[PDB]
């Protein structure tokens, strides 16, 4: 690879998800242990033309997670303790 | 003038008084040989991380 | 000299006075974000030490410093990339365009991947990538070049076939002179002016993305902010090496020459004093690297959020997407940064009018349901707001609430009934 | 992995304190790493060497300890921040921004308090089921040409409706909800069907 050189790993002609970030591209995966450069998404075309449009029939109402930290622990070190007790 | 290296032969053609070479960072990346008046390139050891 | 700060500009204000714009300008502004660094990697021992053993034996004395600079890296290393994974990944579709460019006369070639270029960028983005120019390593970026251009091209595609429908689910088509009218309306701004007006806005666009380029490769000092974050990194990593020069107090700066020219007694007291420099140096180098990696998180963040909102939508936050009552933007992959081409709204060629809170007709108080009374000195008209389509005033427009005898300022016209 | 967020703050703090404790196990260069023994075996003249180098290494790793505590916390602040602003503008009201309050066209939000964190359920529409149609800038009509007030020209094939841009529901191209601005001859694309007048 251009990261360096992956010893214990099948490399593999199909693309995936990247599971573990090797670098340039390159990802490893268990399925054995498998090397290949990941994909970036599902290849979809979208149908263009000057006088067509899509319009949605339907709908999903979807309810998403977004975990947001907020405060660390306080932690407080008396400071002559810490060095001398 | 110690260290560690691989000596390659080199394309740098020194002047006549001058022995080792520097690169931007002041590393030692080219010398001359004091036996035979020839200029050797010093590549680092290929340090990786595992 | 003392300084200036603008042009005086003394607004013409009256009570009675409006300035109603009669032409428009489709504005193209250039936005530059750096997204991520150059991933070091240092090798605390070797730094501090190289190969000999008597340092490292030395430097176990110190404990787990090392391994703090270490992971500290690490984590910068793993941030840049999740920066670029923030910036870039926000479709999971990889969008194209239809191989006919039948846009309505709309030219996206200068912003579109080139075919014949084997990188497969876009001109302005062939343009960017080339106007920007001991234990240390450089770990590789984890997206290529190629990959977040190919992001970019998904990006382009999605949003010039399919509107803002992608960034919010399945990638609807719409007809791109359609989904210009969608984003004049959101500006305020009628279908029928977008309409009418096709071909000299098409052109107006054309030529905006053409200044774009000519001004990009005519000015050295427009990708500044990518090169300072270059410089910044390779001369924090050049006063690094450089440290190593120095003796710190010792009688040399070469361990060898100190292993060499005394026992290990005061060898020991001399390698100390180099360790204690050079670890200095290098938690004096990670320290400011945290910082600077906080300074590149916040500025991803950023055009993270200019992503989303800009590219993906049409945003109503005033400079947020250009200067201007903002229409579009397309992104272009830069070296580690991202340049946003905002397409704005400019409103130009305003005219005087006479106006009028409310028209008194019947006893009773018209007021305009979406625009404005304009009076060009004789004849009353209601408009809309951004631009001048004078209209007369009927019911169809306006609304009825009141009399005449509670609204300051009303004037006396006939309302028109269909 | 789903609260992988807040366990990794609180790892890094667990670890920043195992490593400041951990570090003072080393002696720094000086005979012991524990007081008590430098003090009980030496003079003050070499014992205040040896706890001067002890000092100066415990201090360098307090110092360096607040330093990424002070990162991590500016940090911690600027994420807080981000939830702050999701808060009052995902949860107290409706947002327009993309992307800022989930994926899809933004509805509401319940905020949930979690661990050092809080988790915000955004509930979000999502088109689906989409279906082609022919569509047109304006109707042509008596020499007028009609555009939208608020939806869009769409044919089924045969017949010519106005409907909302985000849901199919066809009505018939009225007076009502279509305007009209100049003739036929301007607009391009502009086709020929009958505006009904109720
Ligand atoms: C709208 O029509 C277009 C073209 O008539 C459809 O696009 C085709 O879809 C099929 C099925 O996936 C593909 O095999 C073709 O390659 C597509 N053509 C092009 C040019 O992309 C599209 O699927 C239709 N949309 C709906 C919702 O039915
Ligand atoms: C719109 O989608 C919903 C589901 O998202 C459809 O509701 C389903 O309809 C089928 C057949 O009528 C039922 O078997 C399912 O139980 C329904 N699901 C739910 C959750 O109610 C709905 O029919 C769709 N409507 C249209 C017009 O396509
Ligand atoms: C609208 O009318 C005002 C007043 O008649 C104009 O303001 C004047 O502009 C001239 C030319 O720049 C100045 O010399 C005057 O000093 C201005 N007067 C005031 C009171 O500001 C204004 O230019 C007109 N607007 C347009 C678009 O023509
Ligand atoms: C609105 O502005 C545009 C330019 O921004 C005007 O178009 C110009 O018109 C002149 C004379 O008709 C031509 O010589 C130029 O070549 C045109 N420029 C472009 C870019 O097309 C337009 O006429 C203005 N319209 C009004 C009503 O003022
Ligand atoms: C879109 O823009 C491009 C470039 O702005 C146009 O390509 C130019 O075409 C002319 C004549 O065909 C050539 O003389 C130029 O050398 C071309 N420029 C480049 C950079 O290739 C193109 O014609 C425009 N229109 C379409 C439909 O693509
Ligand atoms: C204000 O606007 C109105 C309508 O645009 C102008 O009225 C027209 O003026 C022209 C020029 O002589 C006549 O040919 C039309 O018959 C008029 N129409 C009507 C309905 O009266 C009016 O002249 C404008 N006033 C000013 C001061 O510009
Ligand atoms: C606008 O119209 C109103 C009503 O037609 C005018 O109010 C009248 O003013 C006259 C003299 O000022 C009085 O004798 C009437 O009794 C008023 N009638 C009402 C119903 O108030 C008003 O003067 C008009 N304004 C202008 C500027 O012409
Ligand atoms: C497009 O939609 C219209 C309205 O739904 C369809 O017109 C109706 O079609 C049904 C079935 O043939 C007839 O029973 C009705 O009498 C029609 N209504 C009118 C007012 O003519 C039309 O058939 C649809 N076209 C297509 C191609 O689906
Ligand atoms: C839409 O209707 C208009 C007017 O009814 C048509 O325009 C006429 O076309 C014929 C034949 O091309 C000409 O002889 C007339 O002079 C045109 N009249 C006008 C006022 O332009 C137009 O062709 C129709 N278009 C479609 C697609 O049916
Ligand atoms: C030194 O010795 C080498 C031995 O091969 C010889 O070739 C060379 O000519 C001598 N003189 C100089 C000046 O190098
Ligand atoms: C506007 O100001 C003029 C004086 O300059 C005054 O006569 C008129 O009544 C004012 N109109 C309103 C609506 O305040
Ligand atoms: C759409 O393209 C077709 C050719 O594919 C052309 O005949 C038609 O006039 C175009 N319509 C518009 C509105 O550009």
């Amino acid at each position: 690879t251009r990261a360096g050189c992956l010893i214990g790993a099948e490399h593999v002609n199909n693309s995936y998800e990247c599971d573990i970030p090797i670098g340039a591209g390159i990802c490893a995966s268990y399925q054995s242990i498998i090397a290949y450069t990941m994909s970036l998404g599902a290849e979809n075309s979208v149908a263009y033309s000057n006088n067509s449009i899509a319009i949605p029939t339907n709908f999903t109402i979807s309810v998403t997670t977004e975990i947001l930290p907020v405060s660390m622990t306080k932690t407080s070190v008396d400071c002559t303790m810490y060095i001398c007790g | 003038l110690t260290g560690t290296g691989v000596l390659t032969e080199s394309n740098k053609k020194f002047l006549p008084f001058q022995q080792f070479g520097r690169d931007i960072a002041d590393t030692t990346d080219a010398v001359r040989d004091p036996q035979t008046l020839e200029i050797l390139d010093i590549t680092p050891c290929s340090f990786g991380g595992v | 000299y003392t300084m200036s700060l603008g042009a005086e500009n003394s607004v013409a204000y009256s009570n009675n006075s409006i300035a109603i714009p009669t032409n428009f300008t489709i504005s193209v502004t250039t936005e530059i974000l750096p997204v991520s660094m150059t991933k070091t990697s240092v090798d605390c021992t070797m730094y501090i030490c190289g190969d000999s053993t008597e340092c490292s034996n030395l430097l176990l004395q110190y404990g787990s410093f090392c391994t703090q600079l270490n992971r500290a890296l690490t984590g910068i290393a793993v941030e840049q990339d999740k920066n670029t994974q923030e910036v870039f990944a926000q479709v999971k579709q990889i969008y194209k365009t239809p191989p006919i460019k039948d846009f309505g006369g709309f030219n996206f070639s200068q912003i579109l991947p080139d075919p014949s270029k084997p990188s497969k960028r876009s001109p302005i983005e062939d343009l960017l990538f080339n106007k920007v120019t001991n234990g240390l390593t450089v770990l590789p970026p984890l997206l290529t070049d190629e990959m977040i251009a190919q992001y970019t091209s998904a990006l382009l595609a999605g949003t010039i076939t399919s509107g803002w429908t992608f960034g919010a689910g399945p990638a609807l088509q719409i007809p791109f002179p359609m989904q210009m009218a969608y984003r004049f309306n959101g500006i305020g701004v009628t279908q029928n002016v977008l309409y009418e007006n096709q071909k000299l806005i098409a052109n107006q666009f054309n030529s905006a993305i053409g200044k774009i380029q000519d001004s990009l490769s005519s000015t050295p000092s427009a990708l500044g902010k990518l090169q300072d974050v270059v410089n910044q990194n390779a001369q924090a990593l050049n006063t690094l090496v450089k440290q190593l020069s120095s003796n710190f107090g010792a009688i040399s700066s070469v361990l060898n020459d100190i292993l060499s020219r005394l026992d290990p007694p005061e060898a020991e007291v001399q390698i100390d004093r180099l360790i204690t420099g050079r670890l200095q140096s290098l938690q004096t180098y990670v320290t400011q690297q945290l910082i600077r990696a906080a300074e590149i998180r916040a500025s991803a963040n950023l055009a993270a959020t200019k992503m989303s909102e800009c590219v993906l939508g049409q945003s109503k936050r005033v400079d947020f997407c250009g200067k201007g009552y903002h229409l579009m933007s397309f992104p272009q992959s830069a070296p580690h940064g991202v340049v946003f081409l905002h397409v704005t709204y400019v409103p130009a060629q305003e005219k005087n009018f006479t106006t009028a809170p409310a028209i008194c007709h019947d006893g009773k108080a018209h007021f305009p349901r979406e625009g404005v009374f304009v009076s060009n000195g004789t004849h009353w008209f209601v408009t809309q707001r951004n631009f001048y389509e004078p209209q007369i005033i009927t019911t169809d427009n306006t609304f009825v609430s009141g009399n005449c005898d509670v609204v300051i300022g009303i004037v006396n016209n006939t309302v028109y009934d269909p």
